């Protein structure tokens, strides 16, 4: 299903802010005691609206809300850090939690290189039937 | 259940991880990502007035907090010292490890009273109130936040000036609620929902170098008249006037 | 293995409480702000004894307290959520965790119906083997 | 290893995941659930003095949490308000967000003194606390919980009426525990094993009809001769009497 | 890429503490009344520099703290207990979170032992071509 | 990227899960583990002086804490009950679950004042305080740590004694810190970096035996003069002496 911006307005850019798991620190920067403080770990971009992805965006945030609240309305955890998690569980069960039937639909096994291994090397006994 | 965004055919799509097809390849959690976005990129009107009316207290609701790995921008934030006419607090201390949001242009400082009739803030629209990468459902005392809402996605393979701006409210959470502008700890003007941030900030700066600040022990609150103008979104976009005055109230036009 | 209830009793009908992580909430039932208080989120159901699977239940709760009391013993989580998803991910690991050798015993990959395409479509070969 | 239960021919079986073959299809965290047993289904006694000698204090042992996602509605639950001589707590505060046991047709409050020689209060045959969809291995104060046992499934693919009944306690803990049951803050009955809670319920409904309350400052504790009759378990299954009095002590036959 | 112990000195032997998620328990050792403290819930064991894993050991320890470091400055997690389960879930998600095309380099699946049942069961139609 | 570390032809090698080839097999999450292993193993300076000298204090960065589930038996911990000179305390109290470091032949524990001129006490050189099983950023109050690092491994499938040594200190994290042994409330000796743990336990002994204890009111320092010889690795590896005194300070040789 794709998303339609039903919002009163969009602002058509991007300007964000994140972190980095990484980032090849310089010197001694990564070390807690001389790095940055709280404020200055982040780092910024900008990013514009090709292929309408920022005004579809803000209005997937805007419909996520509803499932979202319900999720955290159900859950016991005061902070919850593992939806992301769950969901890459969740992809992994559906195409890998039970018998993979090869050319089946839900089975994401392609015999198309070797389909052409034994279909080739039939030609090595019809070939060779010689005597 | 949770929506999940995902490109396809050169567009965003709201799929989920079991609607899949094999040509989709998820082989990293990198992949996965969660984004908050705030309010005003949809159009909300973000001026003190209007965004505390989407706000209320409400008891036997148990909080709760969703992280959030990048964010927004923020043109307008807030930061709320609510206490009751009694003293106590009506917010909550932020718990450890809650921090401010990161990116705010304006930081609307709103200090004041009110019946807080209930345990917990909440955002009456459902919205998220949006801190350093965590987003709550209720709000913290004297921790800046935006509204926002956080979306999931599945990713391909392949200066910061800051201003507070600072506020007296009275009947706080009501419909009979009362804003003042604080010029200094004696002068102030009557907040009206029609005031853009840097009209306050240049009214701020008339005032100062015209010298209509109070020069007396007591309160002096300007009024501006409905003859001025001050107002259209923010990303999309004051010399000399008059002071006379008439607890001591007056009108600037 | 099976489950034998040796316990005193058997309740063998189970009353049960339970939330909902989604549930089409009617209106503005979703929001926290509107919506039920913690007494409120809880549906209701009724399961009977049928299969044994009630009386099996409870003594299946009751032997799995050793296991999971000694796990919480070596946990220093002071709450922990995560076990049903690391069994998830356990059950990953044990099927695809190495090299799947088909037509193997720990290997859940059927090539049923294409042992059938190319059994079926040598008679594209040995059918046309005229000149 | 911790069990995780599952069905095969038509029964109930303990596997894991690691020995499940490969018809056995887990295509979904939503087949994976955790359930909470209360130990009355499984006959205990679950009056209050028998209750309370399954549990004791105990120190050196860190508490420990885990969540479960459904549960069975409780008969009988607790609440403990247990100090010290020295008027101390015996039990800590319930943590954030741990909330009573949701569904309880009685709750037995239980208020009172006793050494309490431990810092935390275990169950004696490794049974859970079982509160809000929270199992713990301790008891929190003043907070509800029923006994229970918690079990892990994987699934195949395809009105509430609380009574709330209080009681006094002396020598909580030890092996000379002495319990009231109370009808008013000033009019007590000397609580016995075989009491069941309609049979309290029904006592004090005739303690008052018939006006056999304490009318004095003092405190009057009736007792309930071996002569009368109150007990089976909860799911398969007092009119007129006599009052005379003899800290003022009484029978009541 | 191997390990290069570039410390001032390597203890070679390692007299190594931790706790066990079993453990049969003795009676009723497993229960928290009557368990042990946390002081005894420890087991020991010494290992030896066999094949240089002590050594490396030391040296790994020392190299993961920078990236460990960076990881720990990017999460608003106050306690995190969920680095090894990620790297569970990236182990799948790398051979399994696309199509596996069957004889390539990215693809987990040894179709050896039935290669030789198509090639041995030929020898039952070109074996019998006979009328 | 966080690293791991993998057997690969009788040698450890530094790897990460998308870097595996197929013949890689990990079919349990029992074969990823977490190791902390102790500074001390490196060969790194154990004695007070040279320890304390890694740490100091810094603000405006959160602390951060993870697990590890195996550690290392250690020579050398540390435990700081440090205030500043108006009384305050310069450590936080131990988060709830956070307990010392399990296995410690000594424990260094420091008491005394200092400046500290931060928030929070990190370490110099990057590494992790290990604690029981949780390694954090920083120090806390008050709690047994080792210095060490953590590792993360991805496996094949196929008496304890603790002596407690107790130091004064003042200008704590500065580079004019002052350090002196306890032999008793009373009775202390200078202390230098040569000085071993097991020196400093027979000089204790030797002081008690000897009765070279203060015998007075007022506080006892020794120093023990350049002559002798204290001091290598701890894994590789006092009868009679002359008392003299000279706020009381004394020499001994
Ligand atoms: C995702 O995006 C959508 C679209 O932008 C948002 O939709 C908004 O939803 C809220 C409800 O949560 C709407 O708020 C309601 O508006 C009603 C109409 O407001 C005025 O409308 C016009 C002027 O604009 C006038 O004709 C009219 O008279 C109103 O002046 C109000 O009637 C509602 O107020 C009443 O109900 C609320 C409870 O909902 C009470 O608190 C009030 O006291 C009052 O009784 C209410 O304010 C809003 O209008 C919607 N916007 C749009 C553009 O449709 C979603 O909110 C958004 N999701 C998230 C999570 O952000
Ligand atoms: C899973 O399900 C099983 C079966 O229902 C439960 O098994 C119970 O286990 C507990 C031990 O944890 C047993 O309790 C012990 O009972 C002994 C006998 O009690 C009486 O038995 C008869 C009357 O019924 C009399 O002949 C006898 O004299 C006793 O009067 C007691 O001797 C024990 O008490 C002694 O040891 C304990 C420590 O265990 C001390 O605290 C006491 O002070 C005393 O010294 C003890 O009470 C219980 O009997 C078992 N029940 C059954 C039906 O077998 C499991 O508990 C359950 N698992 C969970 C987690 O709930
Ligand atoms: C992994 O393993 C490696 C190797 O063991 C460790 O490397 C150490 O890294 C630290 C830096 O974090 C080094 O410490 C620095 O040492 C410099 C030299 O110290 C002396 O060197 C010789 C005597 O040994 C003399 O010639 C020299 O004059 C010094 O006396 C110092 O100059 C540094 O101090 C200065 O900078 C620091 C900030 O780094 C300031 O705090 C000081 O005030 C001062 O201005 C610094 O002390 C250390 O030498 C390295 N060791 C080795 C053997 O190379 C890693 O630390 C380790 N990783 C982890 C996480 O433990
Ligand atoms: C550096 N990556 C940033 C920039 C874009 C931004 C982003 C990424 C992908 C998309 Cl499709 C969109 Cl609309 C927006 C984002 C989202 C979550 C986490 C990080 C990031
Ligand atoms: C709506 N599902 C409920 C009802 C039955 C109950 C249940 C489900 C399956 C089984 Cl085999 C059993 Cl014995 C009992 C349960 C357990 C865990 C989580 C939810 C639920
Ligand atoms: C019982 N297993 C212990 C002993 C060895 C130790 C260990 C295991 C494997 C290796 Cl390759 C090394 Cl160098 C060291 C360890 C590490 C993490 C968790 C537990 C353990
Ligand atoms: C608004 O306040 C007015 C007072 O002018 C009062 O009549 C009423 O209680 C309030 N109305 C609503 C809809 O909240
Ligand atoms: C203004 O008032 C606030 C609050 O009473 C106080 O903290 C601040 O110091 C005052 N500033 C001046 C300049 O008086
Ligand atoms: C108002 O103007 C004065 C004069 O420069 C300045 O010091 C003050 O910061 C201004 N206030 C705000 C909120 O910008
Ligand atoms: C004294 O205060 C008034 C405001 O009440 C201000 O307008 C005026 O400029 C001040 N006096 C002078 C000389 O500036
Ligand atoms: C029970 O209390 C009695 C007092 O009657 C005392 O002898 C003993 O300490 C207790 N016995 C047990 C087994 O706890
Ligand atoms: C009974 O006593 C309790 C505790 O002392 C008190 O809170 C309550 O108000 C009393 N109730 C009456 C009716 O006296
Ligand atoms: C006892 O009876 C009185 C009389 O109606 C009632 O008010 C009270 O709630 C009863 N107590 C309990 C515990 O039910
Ligand atoms: C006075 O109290 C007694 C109990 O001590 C009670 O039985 C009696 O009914 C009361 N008096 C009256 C007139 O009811
Ligand atoms: C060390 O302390 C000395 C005092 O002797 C002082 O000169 C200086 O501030 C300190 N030097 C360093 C490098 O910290
Ligand atoms: C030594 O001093 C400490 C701290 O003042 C005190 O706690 C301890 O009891 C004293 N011990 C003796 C033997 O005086
Ligand atoms: C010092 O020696 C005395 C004498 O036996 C002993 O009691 C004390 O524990 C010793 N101190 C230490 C730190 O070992
Ligand atoms: C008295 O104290 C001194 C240390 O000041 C000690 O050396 C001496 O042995 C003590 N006296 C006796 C008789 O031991």
């Amino acid at each position: 299903e794709a998303i339609v911006n039903a919002q009163p307005k969009c602002n058509p850019n991007l300007h964000y802010w994140t972190t980095q798991d990484e980032g090849a620190a310089i010197g001694l920067a990564w070390i807690p005691y001389f790095g940055p403080a709280a404020e200055g770990i982040y780092i910024e971009g900008l990013m514009h609206n090709q292929d309408g992805l920022i005004c579809g965006l803000r209005q997937l945030a805007n419909e996520t809300t509803q499932a979202l609240q319900l999720f955290l309305r159900a859950t016991t955890e005061l902070r919850t850090f593992s939806i992301l998690n769950r969901k890459a569980i969740d992809f992994l069960l559906q195409r890998w939690g039970g018998t993979c039937h090869i050319l089946g639909p839900d089975c994401c096994i392609e015999p198309a290189d070797w389909t052409k291994n034994i279909t080739d090397k039939i030609d090595q006994i019809i070939h060779d039937f010689v005597d | 259940s949770i929506p999940l965004g995902v490109i396809h055919n050169s567009a965003l799509q709201v799929s989920d991880v079991d609607k899949l097809v094999c040509r989709d390849k998820l082989s990293s959690t990198n992949q996965l990502r969660s984004v908050g976005l705030n309010l005003e990129g949809n159009g909300v009107a973000t001026d003190v007035p209007s965004a505390t009316k989407r706000w209320g207290f409400r008891s036997g609701v148990p909080p709760k907090v969703v992280n959030y790995e990048a964010g927004e921008w923020a043109e307008n934030c807030y930061n709320l010292e609510i206490k009751k006419p009694d003293g106590s607090e009506c917010l909550p201390a932020a718990p450890d490890g809650i921090r401010g949001f990161p990116r705010c242009r304006y930081v609307h400082k709103v200090s004041g009273t009110g019946p807080c009739a209930g345990d917990f803030a909440f955002h009456k629209e459902g919205a998220f109130f949006l801190y350093d990468r965590l987003a709550s459902t209720v709000i913290y005392r004297g921790t800046t936040f935006a509204e926002g809402v956080v979306a999931f996605l599945i990713l391909p393979q392949a200066g910061y000036y800051s201003t507070t701006i600072r506020y007296q409210a009275t009947g706080f959470g009501t419909n009979e609620t009362e804003y003042l502008f604080e010029v200094d700890n004696l002068t102030y003007v009557q907040l009206e929902s029609r005031f853009t941030p840097q009209f306050l900030l240049q009214l701020n700066e008339t005032i100062y170098t015209s010298g209509k600040r109070s020069n007396t022990t007591g309160k002096l609150i300007w009024k501006v008249n409905p003859e001025i103008d001050t107002t259209w979104a923010f990303w999309e976009t004051s010399e000399e006037l008059s002071f006379t005055v008439v607890x001591x109230x007056x009108x600037x036009x």
